[PDB]
C-alpha cells in the first residue's frame, strides 16, 4: 500500500497529429482525459534539475 | 629566450618606456629620451589582437547537451550518453589548454623576435659609425642630434654623410 492504496493507475501518452482522430473506447478502467495539450510554442528549451527558486 | 633579445643581451626592461612595448633611448647632448618605436609596437599589437580574436573565434559552437533522463532498465544507454559527453568534454579541455600553452610560448617568442629584429634594423642601418657595445646600445663615432637620432627611429640614416667624420674619430 503506497499512499494508502493497493490499486494503481498506469498512464500512457501520445502526440496526436494535425487533423488526426484519437479514439477512446472501453468497457471499463479507462481514466480518460478531458484535456489535450496543443503545442503553442516550439523552441529549444530544457529541463533543469535544481532545488532552488526563480529570482 | 629563443631569439635572445628579451632577458638576453638586452638584460632587462625599461620601466620608463611606457608609450609602447619596444623602442629607443637616445642620450645625446640636447637631452635623453625613452621613446617608443611606432611601427614595431603597432604591428605587434595588430598581431596579438588578431591572435586572441582567432582564439575566441575558434571555440564558438552550440547548442545544449539537450539533457536526457534514462530508466533503471536503460543503463547502458545512460552510460553511453555519459561516456560521450565526458568524452567530448575532455577533448575540448585538452584542446583549449594545449592551445593556450602553445600560443603562449609563440607569443613570448614573438616579442623576443620583434625586439631583436628592431635592434637588427638599427644596427644594419647605422653600420660602422658606432660601437656595438652589446648591452643593446650603440656608441656613436660622431655627433647625433635630436634630429639625427629622430631620423634613425624613422628608418632614414645618411651613412655616407657621417662616414668620413666617424672614420676619423674612430682612429
Ligand atoms: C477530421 O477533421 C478534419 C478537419 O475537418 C478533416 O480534414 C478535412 O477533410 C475533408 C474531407 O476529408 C477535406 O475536405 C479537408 O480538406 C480536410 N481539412 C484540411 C484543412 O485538411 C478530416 O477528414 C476529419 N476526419 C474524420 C475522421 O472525419
Amino acid at each position: 500500500k503506497v499512499n494508502g492504496l493497493g490499486s494503481r493507475m498506469e498512464f500512457s501518452w501520445t502526440l496526436l497529429d494535425m487533423w488526426d482522430t484519437i479514439n477512446f473506447e472501453s468497457t471499463g478502467n479507462l481514466i480518460a482525459p478531458e484535456y489535450g495539450f496543443k503545442i503553442s510554442k516550439r523552441g529549444s528549451s530544457g529541463i533543469m534539475k535544481t532545488e532552488g527558486t526563480l529570482e | 629566450g629563443l631569439f635572445g633579445a628579451i632577458a638576453g643581451f638586452i638584460e632587462g626592461g625599461w620601466q620608463g618606456m611606457v608609450d609602447g612595448w619596444y623602442g629607443y633611448h637616445h642620450s645625446n647632448d640636447q637631452g635623453s629620451g625613452y621613446a617608443a618605436d611606432k611601427e614595431s609596437t603597432q604591428k605587434a599589437f595588430d598581431g596579438i589582437t588578431n591572435k586572441v580574436n582567432s582564439v575566441i573565434e575558434k571555440m564558438n559552437t552550440q547548442f545544449e547537451a539537450v539533457g536526457k533522463e534514462f530508466s533503471n532498465l536503460e543503463r547502458r544507454l545512460e552510460n553511453l550518453n555519459k561516456k560521450m559527453e565526458d568524452g567530448f568534454l575532455d577533448v575540448w579541455t585538452y584542446n583549449a589548454e594545449l592551445l593556450v600553452l602553445m600560443e603562449n610560448e609563440r607569443t613570448l617568442d614573438f616579442h623576443d623576435s620583434n625586439v631583436k629584429n628592431l635592434y637588427d634594423k638599427v644596427r644594419m642601418q647605422l653600420r660602422d659609425n658606432v660601437k656595438e657595445l652589446g648591452n643593446g646600445c650603440f656608441e656613436f663615432y660622431h655627433k647625433c642630434d635630436d634630429e639625427c637620432m629622430n631620423s634613425v627611429k624613422n628608418g632614414t640614416y645618411d651613412y655616407p654623410k657621417y662616414e668620413e667624420e666617424s672614420k676619423l674619430n674612430r682612429n
